[PDB]
C-alpha cells in the first residue's frame, strides 16, 4: 500500500484521494492462490499515455483530461475548461506531466533528435530551447542574487525554510540548465565560430553560477552565513571572526619580517603563495569590500564566495583557498566539534591527497614543523609545485629551522628548477654544515657561465 | 514425509540428520538443495549456489580488438576446462586424431592459429576494409566460443552427489570436472537468494534485535533491485572506472542518472517503497560494510613455531598443499570478492540515491547527510579492495625459469630477509597458477595452518577436520593475508620472490592512488621491478622515496634487521647499506655513486658501519673501473686493515688492467 | 557450526593442467565374444567412497577419496587428495562385449586392502589394490608428490576366476536392471 | 668477438639517451640531440662516408639546455631547420619529474623552454606529429598514452593495461598511432576516431621497446625477455620472426633509417658494459656485435649504415654492412 510521488508542492487535492493508492494483493481460490497489482489511477494514466503514444496528436485532449483527474496536472488548471486551451498548452501540460515524474531526459533527447530530423521547424525548435534556456539562466541568478542578499548585509537574519528551499530550487534549476547548454554544446558540432563562442560562454558562466549557488548554499547549511557580526548572543554557531584571523596573519608576515633581517622573504607563507597564483582576480576582488587588503585573509565570506565566480581560477585553487579559511575558522573555535565543516571535501569531491597538501601547507602558516612535513610526506600527498618546494624550504630559512629545511630536501628530493634554487638548496646543505655535499652540488651546477656567481 | 517441487531427481545423499539431493529441473539447469530432517520445522529446502556455464554471447566495444576479448574470456580461471578447449579445437580443425596434450601457453597458441588459418581461410580478394576485418574476425571467434560453450555443457552435466561423513565435505559429480561445495557467508547467502526465499528466511541469525535485522533484510531488497536493474554496459563502466584509476562514487552518479533516465516500468518507485520499510540506513549499511571487511590486529607471521615437534609441524605444512586444494580455496576468495564487488557497487548506487533524497522526502537534519559520507568513504575503498582481489584471483602467474628465480633468490639473499630456501622444493606442477594461487600454495598455507593450530582447542591427537569450518577460516584468513593495508607486505614478498615484475607493477599501481599503508614497501618493491627491467634511474628515485618511511613499516624495518646487533648507525644508513649492497651485486656504477652521495647526508660517524660501507662501496667501484671513486671510496676508510688491504686489490687490478698511469 | 550453515556455493575443479592421463585397460572377459552386438545404452554415472580414517590430522588417508564415472564398456577411476598430489591416480577399465552398470561399482576399505566391486551386464570382477598405510610405513611423509593406490594396477590378473566371474543366466539378471549392490 | 666503435665522442657529464634527427628539412639532416643527469645537447656530426675531405668524423656543439633534472626521453619536431635565417631547432623530451619540456630555440645563447605536465609518474617513450609538427604523443608508467598540442593542452588520450613502453606516429596516415605495453600487447589506435584499430602479441613478458619500420609499415620489431620479434600486420597477430638475442634480457630496439631489413638491439646494463647486436633479415646472425661501459639509447643515423649508443661520459658510433 503506497501512492504514486506528488509532482508539486504543495500537491493538487486529487492526489491525496484513495483512487490514487499503489498496492498488491493475493486471491484465494477453490484450487490455488493468484497474485494482482492495483496500479492507482496515476499509473492507470501514465501507462496509458506510454501506450498511447502512436497516435499521441489525436489523443492529446484524453491525455489533459486524465492527468486533470490524477492529480499529475498543477492545481492551476482545476478551474480550466479543456475546451479553453490550444493543443500546445495542453501539451506543454503534459510534457510538464512527464517531467515532473522524473528529471531532464526528455529535454536532452529533443535535442539530440531535432539535430539529426534535418526539419526547419526542429532547427526553429532547438533555436527556441537554446533562447528559452539562456534567458532562463539569467533570470535565475536575478531571483537567486534577490534571495540570497540577507546572508551578506549585515542583518543576522535566520533565513525560514521556504527561502532555503526557494535557493536550493534556484540552485537545481542551474544545474538543469547547466546540462541543457552542454546537450546544446556536445551535438550542435556544425554551430559557426562565433555561434560555438557564444554557446561556450554561456556554459562557462551557468557552469560557474551553478559552483556559487553550491558553495553558497553549503555555507549556509554549514552554519556559517548570514554573516553575523560579533555581538555577544549565546548560540552554537561558528562565526568568521575577520578581525581574530587578520591580527593572526598579520602578526605572522611580521614574524617572518623580524627574522628574515633582508636576507629572506617577509612573505614566505604558502598562502601569499597560493593567492599569489591567482594575483590581479583575486588582489583586487579582496579590495572591494570595507577593510579589503588584497591579501589573505579576506575581508568578508562573499569575498569568498564570488571567488567561484571567476574565470581564469581553476576549481581545485577555489577549493584549496576556501578549506585553508575553513581551517582557520575550525582553528578560531577548539571548545568545539562542530563537524558539518569536514564534509568540504566529500561535498565537492577533493581527493585526499589534495586535503592532505593544503593541511601541510596549512600547518607550516600556524608553525607546525612535524606535522607540517610528514603529512606533506604521507603517500596520497599530492606531488608539489616547484614553486611549492622553495616556499617550504625558503619559509624553514626565513624562521631558522636548519634541520626541517634539509627533512623536506632529504625527502622530497626537489625539481631545482632555477640558479635562485641552486643557491636556496647550496644554503641548505652550508647552514647544517654538509660541507662535502654542498662541494659536490655546488660542482654539479657550476655551468660555464654561472660558476663565479 | 519431505516434497520435492516438479523437479526431475537425478540423484541424492543421506546423513544421520539431513539429505543433500540433486535434479535437472525443467529446462534442463543443474540444481543441488539439502534439507535437515530432525530439526527444520518448516520443511523448507536450503539451496546450493551452483556455478554457471560462461556467457553466450559477448559484449565488445568500438574501443576493442574482438581477438583480445574473446582470448581473454577463453582463458579467464574457471570459465572453460582444457577438456573443452581441445575439443572444440580438434572439430574446428576438422582433424585427424591429434592427441592435444597442452598446456594453457601451449593451448592458446594452437586455439588462435587455428582461428587465424580458417579466417585466412575467408579472405577471397585483393582490397578490403578494417570494417569489413573486424566483422570477419567476430565472427570467426564466435563460432570458436560458442563450440567450446557447447563442450562446457557436455562436461558441466551433473552425473551423482558425494559425501564424507568423516569430515562433512560435500562433491558434485559434473560430468568432466568434479566440484566442491562450501559454505556462503550471511551477507552473500542474503544478496544470492532468490526474492521469494528472501520472503521466507528467520530474522533472528542477523541480529538478537529483530528490527536491526529487519532493516538489513529491506536493505538488502533496495539492492537486489539495482542487481535487478544495472546493464552491462554500467557494470563495464564501474569496472573501467576502477582499472583506470577514477573514482567509483562518480561512476554511481552517472549510473544513477543513466537508470533514472531509463526507468520503464517504475523500478525507482519501488526502490522508494523498499527504503521505506527501513528506519534507519545508516546502521543498517554500516552493519553491511562490517561483515564485508577483513582489516584485522592478527599477528599472522608466525610460521610453524620451533617448539612444535617436527613430525606435527611437518604434517601441518602438508595440509591442504594440493593443486586441486590451492584452486579450490583461490576460487573460494574469488567467488567471495566478485560478489561482494556487486554488493559494493548496488551499495554506492543506494548511497548516492539517499543523497540524491536527503532533508527532502523520507527524513531530515544533515547529521544523517555527513554519517551517510562517513559510510560511503569506506564503501569506495571497500569495493576497490574487492576489485583488487578480484583481479588477483583471476590474474595469472608468468612460466618463469629455474635460472631466473635462483638468479632473483641470490639477489634477494643480499637482504637477509629469507629462510625462503623452502621454495625450491614443490615448483614440478603441470599448470600457470593466478598470482593469488601462487600466494596461496608457497606463502599464505603456510602461515594460515600455523595460526589454526598455535593454539588447538582439544589435543591434536582428538581433533578431526571438519570441512564447512576449515575451507571458511583458510579462505577468511586468506582475505585477510590479501587485504590492501595489510602491514605484513608477504603478498608483494611472494611476487618478488617469484620473479613476477610486470603483475607486481600494475598490482601496486592498482593500489597507491588510494591505499595509505604499505607505500614505502610498495616503492622499494617497483625499485626492484625497475631494477628487473633494467629501469635502475627509475628504481634508484623509488628506492629514495621509499627511504622516507623507514622507521614506519614493518617490511622496511625487518629489511634493516642484522645477527650483528651493533647499533649505531642510523635506520636509513641501514637501509642505504641493503640497497648499495644491491647496486653492487648487480653492478650499476651511476646508481653507487649517487645512492653513496645521498646517504652521506645522513651517516653519522659510525665507524664499524662506515668501515664495511666504504670497503664495500671502494671493491664494487675498483670492479667497475671507476678508480677516482674507488681512490676516495678507499681514503675515507678508518679500519686501518681494511685500508692497507684493500689497496692490495687496486695495486693488483691496475697492474693487471695495465691502468699504470692512475698506479 | 558456531553459525547455522544456511546455504552453500558450487567451486568447479576446472584444473588449468594438461588432461589428466586416465591409463586405460582392457578387461578382456573371457568367454563374452559370443554376444551379440545389440548392446543395452544404460545412462551413464558417477559415485565416491571415503577413507575411515580420511577426517583424522595425523592419517595417511586424511583428506583422500576415490571417485568414479562410467558410459558404455568402460569404467573411470581415480584417487583424490587436498593435502598432497597423488601420481598415477588415474585409471581407465574397459570391459569386453559387456556395458557397464550404472552405479554398479562399490569400495571396501580393510586394514591391509581397498577392494573394489564392479558389475557388468555379463560379468562380475573383485579388483584388490593396496591400503595407504601398507604402501607408506610412517606418519610422517616426507615426498612433495605420493604415489596412489591405482599406481601399481599393471600387476593385476583381470582374468584370475578369484577376481572376475561370468554371471549364470540362470538364475539371470532382470532385463534392463541397472541396480544392484555388492559387499564384503 | 666485439666491433669496436668506428668513431667516439667526450662529453661534459654521463650520456642516458641519444636521438639523431629523422627529417630533411634544410640541412638539419646530420643533427643528433643527446640527454644527461641536469642537461640536453645538440650537436652535428659529419663522417668521412658523407664528406670526402674528413678525416674520420667531425663532431660540433651547437647549444647545451640546462633544466636541473635528468633527460629520460628525447624527440625531433619536422619543423626543425638550419637553412633558415635564423635556424629553428625544435624538439621535446621526457624527464625524471614526470613531465615533457618542448624546445624552440634561435641558437642564441638561450635557456628557454615550455613545460608540459599531467602524466602521473615516469614517461617513456616520445613521438611529434611526424608531418605538419603541431602535437606530441607521450606514453608512460601510468597506463595512459597521451596526445598534446604544442599550446601544452592534452588533446586526446587512451588509456593502456600496463605500463606504455613505446609510440609511433605514422608518416603519411598521419591519424594511426602504434603503442607497446609492457603486458607484451602492441595496439594501433586512430586519432580521429579515438579508437583501438587491431592488436599483436609477443608471446612474452616483459615487453621493453618496440618500433615500426618507416621503410615498410606493414613491419613491426620489438623486444621482450630475452627475445627480438618481428611481424607482418598483413599476416597474423603473432611474431613472423621471433630469436634469442641477449642472455642478461633484451632492452632496445630500433629499425634502420634507410634499410627495411636492417636493425640493431641492447642487451641490459650487466655488470661492466651494455652489450649491442646489429642484425639483418637475410643472416642466421648478428652481422655486428658490440659493447659499451653503462651503454645506454640506440639510434641510427639518418642516410647512413651507422648507429649510435650513450655511456659512461661518451657518444659511440659503429658503420656496418647491407
Amino acid at each position: 500500500l503506497n501512492r504514486g510521488v506528488p509532482p508539486s508542492y504543495p500537491p493538487p487535492e486529487q492526489f491525496f484521494n484513495p483512487s490514487t493508492y499503489n498496492f498488491d494483493a493475493t486471491c484465494l481460490l477453490n484450487s490455488g492462490v493468484v497474485h494482482l497489482t492495483c496500479t492507482g489511477f496515476q499509473k492507470e494514466t501514465l501507462t496509458f499515455l506510454k501506450k498511447s503514444g502512436p497516435s499521441l496528436n489525436e489523443l492529446i485532449p484524453d491525455g489533459y483530461n486524465r492527468c486533470l483527474v490524477a492529480g499529475l496536472l498543477s492545481p492551476r488548471f482545476v478551474d480550466v475548461q479543456p475546451s479553453s486551451l490550444s493543443q500546445e498548452e495542453q501539451l506543454e501540460a503534459i510534457l510538464s506531466a512527464a517531467i515532473q515524474t522524473s528529471s531532464l531526459g526528455l529535454l536532452t533527447g529533443y535535442i539530440r533528435r531535432w539535430i539529426t530530423e534535418e526539419q526547419p521547424n526542429s532547427a526553429t525548435n532547438l533555436r527556441f530551447v537554446l533562447e528559452w534556456t539562456w534567458n532562463k539562466v539569467v533570470l535565475t541568478k536575478e531571483e537567486f542574487d534577490r534571495l540570497c542578499v540577507p546572508l551578506f548585509d549585515g542583518s543576522c537574519h535566520f533565513m525560514d525554510p521556504q527561502t532555503i528551499q526557494s535557493i536550493q530550487q534556484c540552485y537545481l534549476l542551474l544545474s538543469n540548465l547547466n546540462i541543457v547548454l552542454s546537450c546544446f554544446a556536445s551535438e550542435a558540432r556544425e554551430i559557426t565560430e562565433r555561434g560555438l563562442i557564444d554557446l561556450s560562454n554561456k556554459f562557462v558562466v551557468s557552469h560557474l553560477i551553478c559552483q556559487y549557488a553550491q558553495v553558497v548554499l553549503w555555507f549556509s547549511h554549514s552554519g556559517l552565513l548570514p554573516e553575523g557580526i560579533d555581538d555577544s548572543v549565546q548560540l552554537s554557531r561558528l562565526c568568521y571572526n575577520y578581525p581574530v584571523i587578520q591580527n593572526y596573519y598579520t602578526s605572522r608576515r611580521q614574524k617572518f619580517e623580524r627574522l628574515s633581517r633582508g636576507k629572506w622573504n617577509p612573505d614566505c607563507l604558502m598562502i601569499d603563495g597560493l593567492v599569489s597564483q591567482l594575483g590581479e582576480r583575486i588582489e583586487k576582488l579582496w579590495k572591494r569590500d570595507e577593510g579589503g587588503t588584497g591579501k589573505y585573509p579576506p575581508a568578508s565570506l562573499h569575498a569568498v564566495l564570488d571567488m567561484y565566480l571567476l574565470d581564469g581560477v581553476t576549481e581545485a585553487a577555489k577549493h584549496s583557498i576556501t578549506i585553508y579559511l575553513l581551517l582557520d575558522i575550525m582553528y578560531s573555535f577548539p571548545n568545539k566539534t562542530d563537524t558539518p565543516i569536514e564534509s568540504f571535501p566529500t561535498v565537492f569531491a577533493i581527493s585526499w591527497g589534495q586535503v592532505k597538501l593544503i593541511q601541510g601547507f596549512w600547518l607550516i602558516d600556524h608553525n607546525d614543523y612535524e606535522s607540517g612535513l610528514d603529512l606533506l610526506f604521507h603517500p596520497a600527498t599530492a606531488k608539489p609545485l616547484s614553486w611549492q618546494h622553495s616556499k617550504i624550504i625558503q619559509a624553514f630559512m626565513s624562521q631558522g629551522e636548519h634541520r626541517q629545511a634539509l627533512r623536506y630536501i632529504q625527502t622530497m628530493k626537489p625539481t631545482v628548477s632555477s640558479g635562485n634554487d641552486v643557491i636556496l638548496h647550496l644554503t641548505v646543505l652550508l647552514f647544517n654544515r654538509c660541507m662535502v655535499e654542498a662541494w659536490n652540488f655546488l660542482r654539479q651546477h657550476c655551468n660555464r657561465l654561472n660558476i663565479e656567481e | 514425509s519431505l516434497f520435492t517441487s516438479q523437479e526431475t531427481l537425478i540423484d541424492f545423499a543421506l546423513t544421520s540428520t539431513d539429505i543433500w539431493a540433486l535434479w535437472h529441473d525443467a529446462e534442463n539447469q543443474t540444481v543441488v538443495k539439502y534439507i535437515n530432517f530432525e530439526h527444520n520445522v518448516a520443511g523448507q529446502w536450503n539451496p546450493v549456489f551452483m556455478q554457471p556455464l560462461p556467457e553466450e554471447e559477448i559484449v565488445i566495444r568500438d574501443d576493442q580488438d574482438p581477438r583480445e576479448m574473446y582470448l581473454q574470456s577463453l582463458f579467464t580461471p574457471g570459465q572453460f576446462t582444457n577438456e573443452a578447449l581441445c575439443k572444440a579445437l580438434q572439430i574446428f580443425c576438422r582433424g585427424t586424431e591429434r592427441n592435444l596434450d597442452l598446456s594453457w601457453s601451449e593451448l592458446k597458441k594452437e586455439v588462435t592459429l587455428a582461428v587465424e588459418n580458417e579466417l585466412q581461410g575467408s579472405v577471397t580478394e585483393y582490397e578490403f576494409s578494417q570494417e569489413e576485418f573486424r566483422n570477419l574476425q567476430q565472427e570467426f571467434w564466435c563460432k570458436f566460443y560458442a563450440c567450446c560453450l557447447q563442450y562446457q555443457e557436455a562436461l558441466s552435466h551433473p552425473l551423482a552427489l558425494h559425501l564424507n561423513p568423516h569430515t562433512n565435505m560435500v562433491c558434485l559429480l559434473k560430468k568432466g570436472y568434479l566440484s566442491f561445495l562450501i559454505p556462503s557467508s550471511l551477507v552473500d547467502h542474503l544478496y544470492l537468494l532468490p526474492y521469494e526465499n528472501l520472503l521466507t528466511e528467520d530474522e533472528t541469525t542477523i541480529s538478537d534485535d529483530v528490527d536491526i535485522a529487519r532493516d538489513v533484510i529491506c536493505l538488502i531488497k533496495c539492492l537486489r533491485l539495482i542487481e535487478e536493474s544495472v546493464t552491462v554496459d554500467m557494470s563495464v563502466i564501474m569496472e573501467m572506472s576502477c582499472y583506470n584509476l577514477q573514482s567509483p562514487e562518480k561512476a554511481a552518479e552517472q549510473i544513477l542518472e543513466d537508470m533514472i533516465t531509463i526507468d520503464v516500468e517504475n523500478v525507482m518507485e519501488d526502490i522508494c517503497s523498499k527504503l521505506q520499510e527501513i528506519r534507519n540506513p545508516i546502521h543498517a549499511i554500516g552493519l553491511l560494510i562490517r561483515e564485508m571487511d577483513y582489516e584485522t590486529e592478527v599477528e599472522m607471521e608466525k610460521g610453524f613455531n620451533p617448539a612444535q615437534p617436527l613430525n606435527i609441524r611437518m604434517n601441518l605444512t602438508q595440509l591442504y598443499g594440493s593443486n586441486t586444494a590451492g584452486y579450490i580455496v583461490c576460487r573460494g576468495v574469488h567467488k567471495i570478492a566478485s560478489t561482494r564487488f556487486l554488493i559494493c557497487r548496488d551499495l554506492l548506487i543506494l548511497q548516492q540515491l539517499l543523497m540524491r533524497l536527503g532533508d527532502a522526502v523520507i527524513w531530515g537534519t544533515g547529521q544523517l547527510f555527513q554519517a551517510q559520507q562517513d559510510l560511503l568513504h569506506r564503501t569506495a575503498p571497500l569495493l576497490l579492495s574487492y576489485y583488487l582481489i578480484k583481479w588477483g584471483s583471476e590474474c595469472l602467474a608468468t612460466d618463469v625459469p629455474l635460472d631466473t628465480l635462483e638468479s632473483n633468490l641470490q639477489h634477494l639473499s643480499v637482504l637477509e630477509l629469507t629462510d625462503s630456501g623452502a621454495l625450491m622444493a614443490n615448483r614440478f606442477v603441470s599448470s600457470p597458477q593466478t598470482i593469488v594461487e601462487l600466494f596461496f600454495q608457497e606463502v599464505a598455507r603456510k602461515h594460515i595452518i600455523s595460526h589454526l593450530f598455535s593454539q588447538p582447542k582439544a589435543p591434536l591427537s582428538q581433533t578431526g577436520l571438519n570441512w564447512p569450518e576449515m575451507i571458511t577460516a583458510i579462505t577468511s584468513y586468506l582475505l585477510q593475508l590479501l587485504w590492501p593495508s595489510n602491514p605484513g607486505c608477504l603478498f608483494l614478498e611472494c611476487l618478488m620472490g617469484n620473479c613476477q615484475y610486470v603483475q607486481l607493477q600494475d598490482y601496486i599501481q592498482l593500489l597507491h592512488p588510494w591505499c595509505q599503508v604499505n607505500v614505502g614497501s610498495c616503492r622499494f618493491m617497483l625499485g626492484r621491478c625497475y631494477l628487473v627491467t633494467g629501469e635502475g634511474q627509475k628504481a634508484l628515485e623509488c628506492f629514495c622515496q621509499a627511504a622516507s618511511e623507514v622507521g614506519k613499516e614493518e617490511f622496511l624495518d625487518r629489511l634493516i634487521r642484522s645477527e650483528d646487533g651493533e647499533i649505531v648507525s642510523t635506520p636509513r644508513l641501514q637501509y642505504y647499506d641493503k640497497v648499495l649492497r644491491l647496486l653492487d651485486v648487480i653492478g650499476l656504477p651511476e646508481l653507487v655513486i649517487q645512492l653513496a652521495t645521498s646517504a652521506i647526508t645522513e651517516a653519522g660517524d659510525d665507524w664499524k658501519s662506515q668501515a664495511t660501507l666504504r670497503t664495500c662501496i671502494f671493491k664494487h667501484h675498483l670492479d667497475l673501473g671507476h678508480n677516482s671513486q674507488a681512490y676516495e671510496a678507499l681514503t675515507q676508510i678508518p679500519d686501518s686493515s681494511r685500508q692497507l688491504d684493500c689497496l692490495r686489490q687496486l695495486v693488483v687490478v691496475l697492474c693487471e688492467r695495465s691502468q699504470l698511469q692512475d698506479l | 557450526a558456531g553459525a547455522l550453515e544456511r546455504s552453500f556455493v558450487e567451486l568447479s575443479g576446472a584444473e588449468r593442467e594438461r588432461p589428466r592421463h586416465f591409463r586405460e585397460f582392457t578387461v578382456c572377459s573371457i568367454g563374452t565374444a559370443n554376444a551379440v552386438a545389440g548392446a543395452v545404452k544404460y545412462s551413464e554415472s558417477a559415485g565416491g567412497f571415503y577413507y575411515v580414517e580420511s577426517g583424522k590430522l595425523f592419517s595417511v588417508t586424511r583428506n583422500r577419496f576415490i571417485h568414479w564415472k562410467t558410459s558404455g564398456d568402460t569404467l573411470e577411476l581415480m584417487e583424490e587428495s587436498l593435502d598432497i598430489n597423488l601420481l598415477n591416480n588415474a585409471i581407465r577399465l574397459k570391459f569386453q562385449n559387456c556395458s557397464v552398470l550404472p552405479g554398479g561399482v562399490y569400495v571396501s576399505e580393510t586394514q591391509n586392502r581397498v577392494i573394489i566391486l564392479m558389475l557388468t551386464n555379463q560379468t562380475v570382477h573383485r579388483l584388490l589394490l593396496p591400503h595407504p598405510s601398507r604402501m607408506y610405513r610412517s606418519e610422517l611423509v616426507v615426498d612433495s608428490q605420493m604415489q596412489s593406490i591405482f599406481t601399481d594396477i599393471g600387476k593385476v590378473d583381470f582374468t584370475d576366476p578369484c577376481n572376475y566371474q561370468l554371471i549364470p543366466a540362470v538364475p539371470g539378471i532382470s532385463p534392463n536392471s541397472t541396480a544392484s549392490t555388492a559387499w564384503l | 668477438a666485439s666491433r669496436n666503435a668506428a668513431y667516439t665522442v667526450d662529453c661534459e657529464d654521463y650520456v642516458h639517451v641519444v636521438e639523431f634527427n629523422p627529417f630533411e628539412n634544410g640541412d638539419s639532416g646530420n643533427l643528433i640531440a643527446y640527454g644527461g643527469n641536469n642537461y640536453v645537447v645538440i650537436g652535428t656530426c659529419t663522417f668521412q662516408e658523407e664528406e670526402a675531405d674528413v678525416e674520420g668524423i667531425q663532431y660540433k656543439t651547437l647549444r647545451t639546455f640546462h633544466h636541473g633534472v635528468r633527460v629520460d626521453g628525447i624527440a625531433w619536431s619536422p619543423e626543425t631547420r638550419l637553412d633558415s635565417l635564423p635556424p629553428v631547432i625544435k624538439f621535446c623530451t621526457s624527464a625524471a619529474d614526470m613531465k615533457i619540456r618542448l624546445f624552440t630555440s634561435d641558437l642564441q645563447d638561450k635557456n628557454e623552454y615550455k613545460v608540459l605536465e599531467g602524466h602521473t609518474d615516469f614517461i617513456n617513450g616520445l613521438v611529434f606529429d611526424p608531418k605538419e609538427g603541431q602535437e606530441i604523443a607521450s606514453v608512460s608508467d601510468d597506463h595512459t598514452c597521451r596526445i598534446w598540442n604544442l599550446e601544452g593542452v592534452q588533446t586526446a588520450h587512451f588509456v593502456l593495461h600496463s605500463p606504455g613502453m613505446s609510440v609511433c606516429w605514422h608518416p603519411e596516415e598521419t591519424f594511426k598511432l602504434m603503442v607497446a605495453e609492457k603486458n607484451g600487447t602492441i595496439r594501433f589506435y586512430d586519432l580521429l576516431a579515438q579508437q583501438a584499430i587491431l592488436s599483436l602479441e609477443s608471446e612474452q613478458v616483459p615487453l621493453m621497446s618496440a618500433h615500426w619500420c618507416l621503410k615498410n609499415t606493414f613491419k613491426v620489431g620489438a623486444v621482450a625477455g630475452n627475445d627480438w620479434l618481428i611481424w607482418d600486420i598483413t599476416r597474423s597477430s603473432y611474431p613472423q620472426n621471433k630469436r634469442p638475442v641477449h642472455m642478461d634480457r633484451a632492452c632496445l630496439f630500433r629499425w634502420s633509417t634507410i634499410s627495411e631489413n636492417l636493425f640493431a638491439t641492447t642487451g641490459y646494463p650487466g655488470k661492466m658494459a651494455s652489450q649491442f647486436q646489429i642484425h639483418h633479415l637475410g643472416h642466421p646472425q648478428p652481422i655486428l656485435m658490440g659493447s659499451v661501459a653503462v651503454g645506454s639509447g640506440l639510434s641510427w643515423h639518418r642516410t647512413l649504415p651507422l648507429c649510435v649508443i650513450g655511456g659512461d661520459h661518451k657518444l659511440l658510433f659503429w658503420v656496418t654492412e647491407v
